[PDB]
């Protein structure tokens, strides 16, 4: 991932009043994935045969 | 007139052939049976992972 000049200039504080970046800004990256899975119901119990 | 009033003979009564208001028939609703979703946890089983 390549970030933006707006982000790199907002990271530094010193902005005027009601500018939002009056304080230095810290960022964190989050990644989520969605996957399939198989569930087997037998004998009154459940589990993942493939895992 | 052969019509005395003294005899307390109140006959036998009167047969209620029918009732003025019919009795509605409601639908029968039973309850739980032998497998009525009860907790017993005898085994708890053991599902070995295939892979």
């Amino acid at each position: 991932v390549t970030m933006s000049p707006e982000s790199v200039v907002a990271a530094a504080g010193g902005g005027n009043n009601n500018s939002g970046y009056n304080e230095p800004q810290r960022f964190a990256l989050v990644v989520i994935a969605v996957n399939h899975n198989v569930i087997r119901i037998m004998n009154g119990s459940m589990g993942f045969p493939i895992l | 007139g052969a019509n005395p009033f003294r005899p307390p003979l109140a006959h036998q009564g009167l047969s209620k052939a029918h009732v003025v208001k019919t009795a509605v028939s409601v639908a029968n609703r039973s309850a739980g049976a032998e497998p009525f979703v009860t907790r017993n946890d005898p085994r708890a089983l053991a599902m070995e992972l295939a892979n």
